[PDB]
């Protein structure tokens, strides 16, 4: 009897929770309002701007107006998701390490695994069902093959070379500097050039293109999934916008709305995105484009996690750090350990104790007022209607 | 219906635990308090829990306990045929 | 169902509670009306038998002189078996009664035999039992499934025979 | 596992590996507000029609 | 840390002791299947004593 | 707008019980909105 | 008053699931959510006055379910989904579909 | 379209009905709740066969409220159309935008853009109708409509059909 | 609440004044004395819950 | 069958120890009625000692081990009263056992 | 609008209660009023006056 309403959908109970990842197609299809403006509320200062951060199609938290999408009060609207489109792909702050590890294990040009079924060690690795250990072993084995082999000796005869379709190019060595992934090409000594590894910052779109070219057998071998957990999805292209329930505005007075930190960060994200877009179409020099892309990456990275190692912390206008999404869940007072394992309750009291030698062993003396405040829902039946009537 | 074990091949204890007893008493007390028919000769009692205990004393509660084995199969025991310690 | 797209819920092969595959069953207005009338009168008879247990006239209901008398018997049956809480059932029964092509059980059996002797799809057979078409091409256009599947002479013969089978009111 | 001391990283890894949870432990039935199979919850109570009719 | 480590262990109807995944931790609880509050200290009289006292 | 569906009196008379998280009609005692 | 983790562990030790469930959900925060039967998400839009149930992404209007969960669980799921992760709730008998 | 299908339902019986006559209460509940209903998965629930042969399952008392839930399987005759279906029906109302045709328990609407121009609206006639060179369509006139689409809600299914091609109209 | 015996059921008796009352023999399982300790009271709201508190 | 005999071995040993013929006739002097009563009472009191399925033994074990660990701190440093016995025991030793540390403070080895 | 359930009667004309009055639970002792601009409306809660 929750909701104070009636619905014809059957009641059921949760049995499984299948995790996964959004495809950009899903983010687009789910969303009902493409956020477009860095402002929330109109120039009349009475209603929210349509297409802004507080678009009425997402929902409302106030108790007077109802949601435009579902026409329900604030006590029944869950909230609906928006989305924001990015000019250029951005790395997700939570999968940089996995992206680099899976990048070092795949050829940068042909988009294929550096090994195949011929090697015995590959048979040993593919014999393991545990995905974590499998990936760790494959990484620690294939991190050291900087050149793709065109021909491989046959298992039946080592003197017979079979072509595996490899490109034969030279793979770089990748390191991480802040949010950037920098590669170094160690040219072969037989080329006649010095052993100077040319350095270059790898472009995210190129890495995305490489990942999009991987196949299903390599999908399974690496430890990903075709339906829920493709690696191409680990790089952001569209950013979902949470409804105002997730970021509630506290209104002291009619025109006094203190907004949440999350909406300020989202507004800054969109501001940087539109700045990068307007510089992109204006034919600006490449240096400004690179700087703007770096700023956008910084904002998107510190929107989710604000404790990244080796970087400054995104601060608020008053100097306090911005509370990211991770800091909401990680703490002792966070969601898991502060609102889902233990929580405050109703129909309870708390008071000092004393000693009574006249009471029986299993009997407790309850004060009068505490007995007048707490209740019990007794059901009216033929056996109690007289006493219950007198009680009423 | 493959999970159900035939009555002859029942290999669980023929006594009833304290947890089963508490669950049965709670269910019967709730049903009595929701105006269900009483199967025993009530004598001056007006508390559903005590009438539930009274019905348990004469073994007249018409309920069946289903016990879940770890694999998924189950075993059905009537409340009448479960030995209750006193 | 122009292209016989009946979906999973209405597949030609049905799995019953006994687990054996069965042909999908389709009934026109006459067959459905007769079946529901039989079920209602059987339920009324069961109710009367139960009431007699706790404590002749039924032959006049099935045999109706006229459409109006049949409708009055239908109203009495709904009052005594349904309770009057189901208006959709009353509307469906009225639609069946007003536009029932065939009133007698034997004639309905004749129509069923004529339509399903050729072995056509149950959807097409039920549609032909529901629709009275003067010409074969009219039915073929109004039933796109019947196109390319039945010869025009056979369809014309079936339609003429069905029109002849219609009992005059 | 994410209940204590490594919440967000475990959630990230479970998402990236497409991990399936079965919702049979105590913590999963405490998060979802349901009845865990714990003692009184280890069995099902059902109605016997034969004894009911016999009365 | 201790309570979080062990929180999902339960005596089943097979008398085994398992966890949420179904892995057996003990094939019988306590190796004799007894409640911890029905156990008192008692002395086995056969072990001790000389052979003469035993024989007598 | 929030009106009692039994008194049908306009304008409605309503008292909010903050310490109980309730909205109560001041005539029939009916509880309109909770929490 | 705080019904912490130690209290939950003591109640599990005693073996009283019903008291735990009543304390956790009915006495603090109970919520009713409509979820899609195909994608298993909370994206279903429900107009209760007209009982119009729609899933925009999957074009679903039939397979839609009612679930009783706490409110903090809904907040956690939404915050997880705001970082491009999908907690996809499923039902016991949804394996048939 | 009339078809025979196998259906199941979960029915909750209140604790106050717990007696030797529970089967009778279950049968009454099933008959009073199921017959005449509409489900978008199976269309309108027209009738239930073999009433004496109702299948039953053992109760499972819910742990929260004490109401016993039962699973009941049966065989039923139901009505549901499909895309591209052609059905005869009865004209209900006449309008300038088109017309509405009742077929079985459902309504199929046709817009004026979905009929050939030979059918012209006559408002001065009593009742107003559509008149052509050969076919005249009005109240209680059998009309064939080719259903093009259907919209399914909790309690009903609406339909939209077209008669733009030949061999459509009065029969 | 370190162990099982620190959360127990009781039968109420309505009394004047502002303190809770306990028998002087249950103060050992609670590790509680009467120089300022406060304890917590939770009320069940059903019949099944009441039976669980009374039989377990 | 083998599992059950293995379970009840030691109790059968004690039962044989106490109910020997000479002990019955010479030490207790029981009659037939008292002997039947004793046997019935022994069987009845044994059958009520088995563990009830559904018990959450993990949390019981954890609470039992970790409640004395709280009070263990006080008397840990009694071995601190012997300066030449600087061997880790108490809270740090339990910590090292739980962490499965690969570098103990004071490893040792006893040879017989 | 949005008046509190406390008894405003004990307040003087100045809006401040005077010394020597037995206050009690949920009574008010300071009267404070906030002017609001006309364009600010509480989502239909505010009336004309």
């Amino acid at each position: 009897m929750v909701g104070q309403q009636y619905s014809s959908a059957p009641l059921r109970t949760v049995k499984e929770v299948q995790f996964g990842l959004f495809s950009p197609e899903e983010v687009r299809a789910i969303s009902v309002a493409k956020i477009r403006f860095p402002e929330t509320m109109d120039e009349t200062q009475t209603r929210a701007k349509i297409g802004g951060l507080n678009d009425p199609r997402l929902g409302s938290i106030d108790r007077n107006l109802k949601c435009q999408t579902c026409q329900e009060g604030m006590n029944e609207c869950p909230g609906h998701f928006g989305h924001i489109d990015l000019a250029k792909p951005v790395f997700h702050v939570g999968f940089i390490a996995k992206i680099k590890k899976v990048c070092e294990c795949v050829c940068m040009h042909c988009g294929k695994l550096l090994l195949d079924e011929h090697n015995e060690l590959m048979r040993q690795a593919l014999a393991i069902k545990d995905s974590k250990k499998r990936f760790a072993a494959i990484w620690t084995l294939c991190k050291t093959k900087m050149v793709c082999e065109t021909d491989v000796p046959s298992e039946d005869d080592p003197t017979q070379l079979v072509s595996r379709g490899g490109c034969g190019n030279t793979q770089p060595t990748i390191r991480k500097d802040g949010l950037k992934l920098v590669g170094s090409w160690k040219k072969d000594r037989a080329t006649g050039d010095a052993d100077e590894p040319e350095l270059r910052v790898l472009s995210t779109e190129e890495i995305l293109n490489i990942f999009k070219h991987i196949s299903v057998k390599d999908f399974t071998s690496l430890g990903f999934n075709e339906v829920f957990s493709r690696p191409e999805w680990m790089i952001l292209t569209c950013l979902p916008v949470p409804p105002p329930p997730v970021r509630p505005s506290i209104s002291f007075n009619e025109s006094q709305r203190g907004e949440d930190d999350l909406t300020f960060k989202l507004a800054d994200i969109l501001k940087a995105n539109i700045s990068l877009e307007t510089l992109e179409h204006n034919g600006a020099p490449h240096h400004a484009i690179e700087e703007a892309e770096s700023l956008l990456q910084f904002h998107v990275a510190t929107y989710m996690d604000n404790d990244i190692a080796g970087q400054p912390q995104a601060l608020q206008k008053s100097g306090r750090p911005v509370k990211s999404i991770r800091a909401r869940l990680k703490g002792k007072e966070g969601r898991i350990r502060g609102n889902l394992m233990g929580k405050r309750v109703d129909f309870s009291a708390r008071t000092v104790i004393s000693g009574d030698p006249n009471l029986e062993l299993d009997q407790v003396g309850v004060p009068k007022s505490i007995a007048k405040t707490l209740t019990y829902p007794e059901v009216v039946t033929p056996y109690n209607i007289d006493r219950l009537t007198q009680l009423v | 219906k493959e999970k159900a074990i035939p009555k002859d091949q029942r290999a669980t204890t023929p006594y009833m635990t304290k947890y089963e007893r508490a669950r049965i008493l709670g269910t019967r007390a709730l049903q009595i308090s929701m105006n269900a028919p009483v199967f025993v000769d009530l004598e001056g009692e007006t508390d559903p829990l005590r009438i539930a205990m009274k019905e348990l004393a004469e073994k007249k509660i018409p309920l069946v306990i289903r016990r879940y084995l770890p694999d998924g199969s189950f075993e059905d025991w009537s409340v009448e045929e479960l030995i209750v310690d006193l | 169902a122009a292209t016989l797209q009946l979906g999973q819920e209405f597949q030609l092969k049905q799995i019953n509670h006994q687990g054996e595959e069965e042909e999908l069953i389709a009934l026109n207005l006459s067959e459905a009306r007769l079946v529901i009338k039989e079920a209602l009168v059987e339920r009324r008879r069961a109710f009367k038998r139960s009431q007699k247990k706790h404590k002749a006239d039924d032959d006049d209901f099935m045999h109706s002189e006229t459409r109006e008398k049949e409708l009055e018997s239908i109203d009495v049956l709904l009052e005594q078996t349904t309770g009057g809480n189901n208006k959709d059932l009353k509307n469906t029964m009225q639609y069946l009664t007003n536009f029932s092509r065939f009133r007698d059980q034997e004639t309905v059996g004749a129509v069923i035999q004529l339509l399903k002797s050729t072995g056509l799809h149950p959807f097409e057979v039920a549609q032909l039992g529901s629709l009275a078409c003067d010409t074969a091409d009219e039915a073929k256009t109004l039933i796109p499934s019947l196109n390319n599947k039945i010869s025009d002479d056979e369809l014309e013969r079936i339609l003429k025979e069905l029109s002849n089978l219609e009992t005059l009111y | 596992r994410c209940s204590f001391e490594e919440t967000v990283e475990i959630l990230f890894e479970a998402g990236a590996s497409a991990e399936l949870d079965d919702c049979r432990g105590v913590s999963e039935n405490v998060i979802l507000g349901q009845m865990a199979p714990i003692g009184t919850g280890a069995f099902d109570v059902m109605i016997d029609e034969e004894s009911l009719v016999k009365y | 840390r201790l309570v979080k480590a062990l929180e999902d262990i339960m005596v089943h109807y097979d008398n085994t002791t398992r966890n949420s995944l179904g892995n057996v931790i003990q094939f019988i609880y306590g190796e004799d299947g007894m409640d911890a509050a029905h156990i008192e200290k008692q002395s086995l009289d056969t072990i001790g004593g000389s052979d003469a006292a035993f024989e007598k | 707008v929030l009106t009692c569906p039994e008194c049908k009196v306009y304008p409605p008379k309503i008292v909010e019980r903050f310490s109980e998280g309730d909205v109560v009609c001041a005539l029939c005692g009916l509880v309109l909105s909770d929490k | 008053l705080r019904f912490g983790e130690m209290e939950r562990d003591c109640m599990i030790a005693h073996g009283a699931a019903s008291f735990l469930k009543e304390r956790l959900m009915e006495a603090s925060d109970a919520f009713r959510v409509h979820i899609c039967g195909i994608c298993g998400l909370m994206t279903v839009i429900a107009k209760l006055n007209h009982n119009q149930f729609e899933c925009k992404g999957c074009d679903n209007k039939i397979d839609i379910y009612q679930i009783h969960i706490p409110y903090a669980a809904k907040l956690l799921f939404q915050e997880l989904m705001a970082m491009n992760i999908t907690p996809r709730l499923y039902t016991d008998r949804s394996r048939d579909f | 379209m009339f078809f025979i299908k196998d259906l199941s339902l979960n029915i909750t019986l209140h604790p106050s009905f717990f007696g030797p006559r529970m089967k009778q209460y279950l049968k009454t509940k099933l008959l009073e709740e199921v017959e005449g209903s509409c489900t978008g998965k199976f269309g309108y629930i027209l009738c239930v066969l073999d009433y004496d042969n109702i299948d039953i399952q053992r109760g499972r008392i819910l742990p929260t409220d004490g109401s016993a839930e039962f699973n009941v399987k049966y065989r039923a005759v139901v009505f549901k159309p499909f895309k591209g279906e052609v059905v005869d029906g009865t004209v209900v109302s006449c309008s300038q935008h088109g017309f509405e045709v009742q077929v079985g328990p459902m309504k199929v609407f046709v817009t004026k853009h979905l009929m050939p121009q030979d059918l012209t609206f006559n408002a001065g006639s009593n009742p107003p109708s559509y008149q052509s060179s050969e076919d005249v369509i009005t109240i209680k006139s059998r009309i064939r409509v080719k259903i093009e689409g259907c919209i399914s809600q909790v309690s009903s299914i609406h339909a939209i059909g077209s008669i733009k091609e030949d061999y459509l109209g009065a029969i | 609440s370190l162990h099982k015996m620190s959360m127990m059921a009781h039968r109420v008796k309505v009394i004047p004044y502002s303190t809770f009352r306990l028998n002087l023999s249950v103060t050992s399982p609670y590790n509680a004395d009467f120089d300022g300790d406060e304890m917590n009271l939770h009320v069940p709201q059903s019949e099944e819950t009441r039976a669980e508190l009374s039989q377990l | 069958q083998n599992a059950q005999r293995d379970a009840v071995t030691l109790f059968c040993c004690l039962l044989r120890s106490r109910l020997a013929t000479r002990r019955v006739l010479q030490e207790y002097r029981l009659t037939k009625q008292a002997f039947d009563w004793v046997l019935s009472n022994i069987e009845a009191q044994f059958l009520r000692s088995v563990v009830h399925p559904g018990e959450m033994v993990g949390v019981l074990a954890a609470q039992s081990i970790g409640e004395p660990a709280t009070q263990m701190t006080l008397n840990t440093f009694h071995f601190a009263g012997v300066a030449s016995k600087k061997v880790t025991s108490g809270v740090p030793r339990l910590k090292e056992i739980l962490n499965v540390a690969k570098n103990m403070k004071t490893p040792s080895l006893t040879v017989y | 609008l949005r008046m509190k359930h406390g008894t405003y009667d004990k307040l003087d004309d100045d809006g401040l209660i005077a010394p020597g009055v037995r206050v009690s639970g949920e009574d008010v002792i300071i009267g404070k009023t906030t002017p609001i601009s006309p364009d600010e409306e509480e989502l239909g809660q505010r009336t004309a006056y």
